[PDB]
């Protein structure tokens, strides 16, 4: 059997991952799985950032003015 | 405050002993707050089970990759030992 992984997040998303000696192969497969996971999570972050406007600035902008 | 981004990793070794040992030798000490990131691991028969829980994807990415590195190291070592 191959190494596998399953991911779950509260926005309703479920994601399955599936990708010389037996153990040698095992280790390369884990390296490939690790890249899949990293690729997938990075993509999730890239879309979460794109879903914002610029309101990091604007958020702090109010806190300052409220101080003044 | 919620650990609801989860990932489970399942790693099939050749024997029940190899997985038991893997588990014993895996000693995660993350740099991440326990409030943000948690890892549980165990074995069943020849399979190692590692369950991550995290508050978000950023924390998860950092935590999972690092532990996977440890696991690979343990697989390399076992590869060396079983072939002599």
């Amino acid at each position: 059997k191959l190494p596998v992984a399953q991911y779950s997040a509260p926005d309703g998303v479920e994601k399955s991952f599936a990708p010389l000696t037996y153990l040698g192969q095992l280790r390369t497969q884990l390296t490939g799985l690790q890249d899949d996971i990293n690729e997938f999570l990075t993509g999730r972050m890239e879309l979460a950032k794109n879903k914002k406007k610029a309101g990091a600035d604007e958020k702090r902008i109010q806190e300052e003015i409220n101080q003044l | 405050k919620s650990l609801d981004h989860t990932l489970e990793l399942k790693i099939p070794f050749e024997t029940e002993r190899q997985a038991t040992i893997a588990t014993k030798v895996l000693s995660p000490d993350p740099i991440l707050k326990p409030q943000d990131f948690q890892v549980d691991y165990s074995s069943e028969k020849n399979v190692m089970l590692v369950q991550f829980r995290s508050i978000d994807d950023r924390v998860l990415r950092v935590g999972v990759s690092s532990i996977i590195d440890s696991i690979k190291t343990i697989v390399e070592a076992m590869d060396v030992l079983s072939h002599h």
